[PDB]
């Protein structure tokens, strides 16, 4: 809703970048990274040395590329001690993000813990706290059977879309398409008669 | 604009090719069909007990073992004398009254033309005795069985079971590693598309 | 202004009514019958229970431009008053086929006198859809949270009806049709079954190809709609399931009421059976007798 | 357990007791053994008035 | 904080509610230090393991009632005579399996039940689908 | 009901008949009493034909947005065991109603049955259009099942 007047410098745009993404990093229920990366303020500030580390922080979550995330922070998490005091949530957050994504492009709504140690690379006891805390926060309903060590999840919080995204919807419903379609031919072919 | 004459004695025909051709199932509903169009009378007498002979060797054939009832309150009991024997006969596993019973009624059997159907059942004596022998056992060895049905060796009563299971009969699976047979049954068919 | 809202109920007369208005202010071709909307609201059912025509010129060159006769509005309301004291400017209607963006403009000016937020109502003058023939949008202004400036636009609510008890009967009175889209027998409720079906099937349709048409065609990424298909999916079944399987169980149990109430029917119809053999029989002696 | 005031069985297969607390019986499948009963009796009676055509 | 911890459902342990607000809480009195409030931190432990049953009833429906012992930090004797008393007051449901195979939380649920939940949800899908192709129309016209 | 006034001195010449000149029309009189009195000293009353385009008829008929909604909608299956419930339930009553009748129902005059054997109502009737409600409203449960557990998933 803001202004078309000019009343913000650049140095309060970039002031905001910065705290958008402190906020995202060290939260525990923003998944509007992509959000960040699709309003002009962030996507297009990455014109300081401060702005190269934490774009690619951003783009870190979305992928869900460990590697990389943990080889930024790494250096930063000494340097500024926001990241430091918060370490927990900021660790804990790229597991939650890979945690959702995984069940989204499944058309069945299940994982084992075993798929989830690989997935968001933590043991197995560890992965069981993911679960827990995921389903504490309310991003997931469903039910836990640890005794054929699964979770099965039935409902799924909304999250950002990207045009990948659209494809993986858009399948599903073709499908669904085709399955009314013939179910009802053959319907509309016996008792022709009886339309009345 | 048939006579409900004549439909009783075709249907009374039918049964006689289909056991012959190894049908008891078509049959047993045909002899059956035919006897409700027939009249009760003394009239028709020597019609209806060619068709209740013809009846009760087809349940045998099948395994199904008629009713002792259907001997005792038939005002037919000594025409249907042997037939009474090969209910009993079959009914307790025993080779050895079975061969008995048809010889010493051969006879009357022959004239009837159904002295062939009889000799048919000396298969059925083994595997009616096998389905007896899965229901009161669960698990049996293959000694005790030989003990029962007069039996020579462990390994000649694999094969007779491994026969009868083909037509699916005794509802059972052998292990032969382990020198007993064991029942599938369970139902819980209540579960299943089956009732529909 | 009521900024609260769920879905709109319509009275039979408003649809019929503007389609009456319609043909005598003789518009078509871009020229829209416009006449304002009349009825309930700081509701969140919106109850419009009639609907009047304005002096209302429509150009084609250009729907930005558009005449309002403003001062007539004012003389037409005191006069609703003396049919019934309790009719309000609720919104306006519009007669063409479908949403224009010169609507949102349009809307503007009805705000002055309405202490709701101004309904559109779309009578369809061609009769589509295949539920009502009117679509129902009301206007509401708000932030957009895709980083896109506040608009106002016009949101879908549901839409239904309540007709008065003595209107209706005349509904009926009027229509010779023994109906075949509501409920009756068997025979009617079957097609009511195929003709859902057959609804789902192009509704589906439209979902399908409005997606390709985003990242080919370029339409906005809308957050808001893709959000409710999102909800789909995860309200959509899964085979294996044991609530899935009693359903199997609960098949079994009604198939099993019909099979039993089949032999009840058989047994009844044969004691008629047996009742026309006697009649015949009797009527073999009277014939005989004569 | 013959009583049924809490249903369940007694396993001495391996000494347990399983603990049931379901229903047992449904109502409507009850029901339809008495419908087929009525049915049962009223064919008889239509047979009754059939003997006339005999 | 230490209120924030309980009204939410949480996965926590008792050694870390002890280490933590031992050294802060039993250096005040009621509920805790003194020699009889004392026998009111004892009760402490027990609705710490409280609130993780009321956890562990909501999302596993299984558990196995070793790794249970586990989350509680009791031995077994203990994790079982918890869940049976807890269930006596009703605030949850269970069936325990006492060789420690399983402890099921629920009661099991009704046929009826679970077959109303799902006209529910079709009903949902097609309140969706109709909104969203209205949509789809008015977005047409902003593009 | 619609009325038009007549001159009082057309009445005396008997100019009553004159208004029915060239058709059978529909002719009826729907109401009397006062409405007899009125015409007799007044007016000549009009029948009444309704006027609607095919536009109007679709518009008339259409009542319903969930015409599409309805076959694919559902009601609780606990509602249904029970209607499957009360259903069977009341013909068993009419059943056993049903067989204290047709224990005779072979005398002469079939009046003197109906009397005496209760066939007040018909049993048989009675039963037959409750089985046949509850028989038709279960093809279409079951039907509505069944589409939706194949084709959404």
């Amino acid at each position: 809703t803001l202004e078309p007047s000019t009343s913000i410098t650049l140095a309060e745009r970039q002031q905001l970048a910065y705290d958008l993404s402190i906020s995202a990093l060290l939260g525990d229920k923003i998944y509007n990274f992509g959000e960040l990366l699709h309003h002009p303020i962030m996507e297009t500030i990455v014109n300081d040395s401060n702005y190269d580390w934490l774009f690619q922080l951003l783009n870190a979550l979305t992928v869900g590329d460990f590697d990389k995330f943990d080889s930024l922070i790494k250096v930063q998490i000494s340097k500024i001690p926001i990241l430091a005091q918060h370490e927990s949530f900021l660790r804990q957050k790229i597991c939650l993000m890979t945690l959702i994504e995984t069940v989204f492009v499944k058309n069945i709504r299940m994982l084992s813990f075993e798929d989830i140690s690989k997935a968001t690379h933590l043991p197995k006891d560890n992965v069981e706290h993911l679960v827990m805390r995921a389903i504490s926060l309310g991003l997931l309903k469903g039910s836990i059977d640890q005794v054929n060590e699964l979770v099965t999840i039935s409902w799924v919080q909304p999250r950002i879309i990207s045009g990948d995204q659209i494809t993986k919807m858009k399948d599903r419903l073709v499908e669904w398409n085709d399955q009314v379609e013939k179910l009802g031919k053959k319907m509309e072919a016996r008792g022709q008669s009886i339309w009345v | 604009d048939v006579s409900s004459s004549l439909e009783a004695r075709y249907f009374f025909y039918l049964s006689k090719i289909n056991a012959i051709q190894l049908d008891y199932s078509t049959a047993n509903e045909y002899i059956i069909a035919a006897i409700r169009k027939a009249p009760h009378n003394s009239k028709s007498l020597g019609f209806l007990q060619q068709s209740n002979k013809l009846h009760c060797c087809i349940q045998l054939l099948m395994g199904d073992i008629p009713e002792l009832s259907f001997f005792h309150q038939s005002n037919m009991q000594k025409s249907l004398l042997p037939y009474y024997h090969l209910t009993k006969a079959v009914k307790l596993g025993d080779l050895k009254k079975f061969t008995s019973t048809i010889t010493k009624y051969k006879q009357l059997l022959l004239k009837d033309d159904t002295y062939q159907l009889c000799v048919r059942l000396r298969s059925n004596v083994i595997k009616t005795g096998i389905r007896i022998i899965s229901l009161t056992y669960k698990k049996i060895s293959l000694r005790d069985i030989c003990l029962k049905l007069n039996l020579d060796s462990e390994q000649t009563v694999e094969y007779m079971v491994s026969r009868a299971i083909r037509d699916g009969v005794i509802e059972a699976k052998i292990n032969h590693e382990d020198g007993f047979i064991e029942t599938t049954e369970l139902l819980n068919i209540y579960d299943s598309e089956d009732p529909q | 202004m009521s900024l609260q809202h769920e879905k709109v109920t319509i009275a039979p007369l408003v649809l019929l009514s503007a389609l009456d208005h319609y043909e005598r202010t003789q518009t078509k071709e871009n020229k829209r019958c416009v006449g304002v909307i009349l009825g309930d609201a700081n509701s969140s059912t919106i109850r419009v229970t009639n609907s009047f025509a304005l002096p209302f010129e429509e150009d084609e060159k250009n729907s930005d431009v558009w005449f309002l006769d403003h001062n007539y509005i004012e003389n037409m309301n005191e006069m609703c008053k003396k049919i019934n004291a309790k009719e309000k400017l609720i919104g306006w209607y519009h007669s063409g086929p479908k949403l224009r963006a010169s609507d949102l403009k349009i809307n503007e000016l009805f705000k002055k006198y309405t202490q709701n937020n101004p309904l559109l109502l779309i009578v369809d003058v061609k009769q589509q859809g295949v539920g009502l023939p009117t679509d129902a949008y009301v206007a509401i202004e708000q932030v957009k949270d895709d980083g896109t400036s506040t608009e106002k636009t016009f949101l879908h609510l549901p839409c239904t009806i309540e007709a008065e008890e003595a209107e209706e009967i005349g509904v009926e009175h009027l229509l010779r049709d023994v109906r075949d889209q509501a409920a009756g027998g068997l025979s009617i409720r079957l097609t009511n079954q195929l003709k859902s079906l057959k609804g789902l099937q192009s509704k589906l349709k439209d979902v399908v190809e409005y997606l390709d048409k985003v990242i080919n065609k370029e339409l906005p990424i809308n957050h808001t709609i893709l959000g409710k298909l999102q909800d789909v999916f995860n309200l959509l079944p899964n085979l294996g399931t044991p609530d899935d399987d009693e359903i199997d169980v609960e098949n079994h149990d009604r198939i099993n009421i019909s099979n039993n109430l089949q032999k009840a029917l058989t047994v009844k119809t044969n004691d008629e059976l047996m009742v026309i053999y006697i009649s015949n029989l009797v009527r073999s002696i009277i014939a005989f007798d004569d | 357990i013959l009583d049924k005031i809490f249903y369940g069985v007694l396993d001495q297969g391996n000494g347990w007791l399983y603990v049931y607390e379901t229903p047992n019986q449904d109502a409507t499948y009850d029901s339809a053994l008495e419908l087929v009963g009525q049915l049962n009796k009223v064919v008889d009676q239509l047979f009754e008035k059939a003997s006339v055509l005999y | 904080s230490l209120v924030k911890l309980f009204t939410t459902n949480e996965l926590m342990r008792w050694p870390i509610v002890q280490k933590t607000y031992e050294p802060v809480l039993n250096e005040d009195d009621l509920a805790f230090g003194g020699e009889a409030n004392k026998h009111h931190w004892e009760d402490l432990q027990k609705r710490v393991i409280e609130h993780n049953l009321r956890v562990i009833s909501e999302y596993y429906s299984r558990i196995t009632l070793l790794r249970l012992n586990e989350l509680l930090d009791l031995t077994e004797s203990q994790t079982e005579t918890y869940i049976s008393d807890l269930v006596n007051q009703g605030i949850i449901y269970a069936k325990v399996n006492r060789p420690a195979k399983i402890v099921n939380f629920e009661k099991p649920k009704n046929s009826s039940q679970l077959l109303n939940e799902w006209s529910h949800n079709v009903d949902e899908l097609l309140e969706h689908i109709e909104t969203i192709g209205h949509l789809i129309t008015k977005e047409e016209i902003m593009h | 009901d619609a009325f038009r006034l007549i001159d009082t001195g057309a009445l005396i010449n008997n100019l009553e008949p004159r208004q029915t000149t060239s058709n059978t029309g529909l002719l009826n009189k729907a109401n009397i009493q006062a409405l007899i009195h009125g015409l007799n000293r007044h007016y000549y009353s009009l029948n009444i034909d309704y006027h609607k385009t095919a536009k109007e008829t679709k518009m008339l008929m259409n009542l319903h947005k969930e015409q599409w909604q309805s076959g694919l909608k559902m009601y609780d299956y606990e509602e249904k065991e029970e209607s499957n419930l009360a259903a069977t339930k009341s013909m068993v009553k009419i059943a056993e109603q049903y067989s204290k009748r047709i224990e005779e129902e072979k005398e002469l005059t079939e009046e003197e049955l109906k009397t005496r054997y209760v066939g007040r109502q018909d049993p048989k009737k009675h039963l037959s259009e409750t089985a046949d409600e509850t028989l038709e409203n279960n093809i279409v449960s079951v039907l509505t099942a069944g589409v939706n557990s194949v084709a959404i998933k």
